[PDB]
């Protein structure tokens, strides 16, 4: 998780490319062929270059921007498949799936009316676990993902 | 872009070359200029046919990157369709 910096950074540099340089490399630290080598030499050529034209150095900024965010783009779509889990999220944390919540909310009533307490943590993770089995939703996957959070004490 | 920053100094203007020809510097420099920064896009007798042959090219193509990367005249005609 890095950062970016303002009280040192250069006057004539717009911020605008300076976010784009923060986010061009971080999406290569977390990631851990013919798209290293020529820039390569179109960073060698700028140094060349007897008078810094910055018309000139965001022409090779932007397109090393579009292409890690075009290669980004595959693996955050189709490789890791996020339309799955938008279809995740929308069900369970929007209410999208509401047919299981109003069972839930029929079994886990009365130990909830009461202020809570240490216990009832573990109190409703197995009724929302009785829940989902009743609505014959059975996967052991996304099921253990799922934790209801008791904010307790604060 | 277009309406400052450039100036024909008057004196600096050397006798060999007539007061028009030094209009069409000051234009294909700035027509260079500017296809540069703000359009976002990167590339005696023979001396008169110099100029003329780097005006009848580079004009020429600030309209083709100005009609099909802009869309130029398509506005025009939209621009009376509505607004007239």
């Amino acid at each position: 998780q890095f950062s970016l910096r303002v009280e040192i950074l250069p006057s004539y540099i717009p911020v605008r490319v300076a976010e784009k340089i923060l986010f061009v490399g971080e999406s290569v630290q977390m990631f851990e062929k013919n798209q290293e080598d020529t820039f390569a030499a179109e960073l060698h050529r700028l140094k060349q270059q007897p008078l810094f034209s910055l018309v000139d150095f965001e022409q090779v900024v932007d397109r090393i921007r579009s292409t890690v965010a075009e290669h980004l783009w595959k693996l955050m779509v189709e490789e890791s498949d996020l339309l799955g889990q938008l279809k995740i999220i929308k069900d369970f944390y929007l209410l999208g799936r509401g047919e299981l919540f109003q069972a839930f909310i029929d079994t886990a009533q009365h130990m909830l009316k009461t202020p809570p307490t240490a216990v009832t943590e573990h109190d409703v993770n197995v009724a929302f676990q009785q829940s989902a089995h009743k609505v014959l939703l059975d996967d052991d996957n996304l099921l253990p993902l799922l934790h209801l959070t008791i904010e307790y004490h604060g | 872009l277009w309406h400052d920053k450039y100036t024909l100094r008057k004196s600096m203007i050397p006798s060999f070359m007539t007061m028009d020809q030094s209009r069409k510097v000051l234009l294909i420099g700035k027509s260079i200029n500017f296809l540069h920064q703000v359009c976002h896009d990167q590339t005696e007798n023979a001396f008169q046919g110099k100029i003329d042959a780097a005006y009848f090219e580079t004009s020429k193509y600030l309209l083709d990157v100005l009609n099909k990367k802009y869309s130029l005249l398509d506005h025009m005609q939209a621009m009376r369709r509505y607004l007239l």
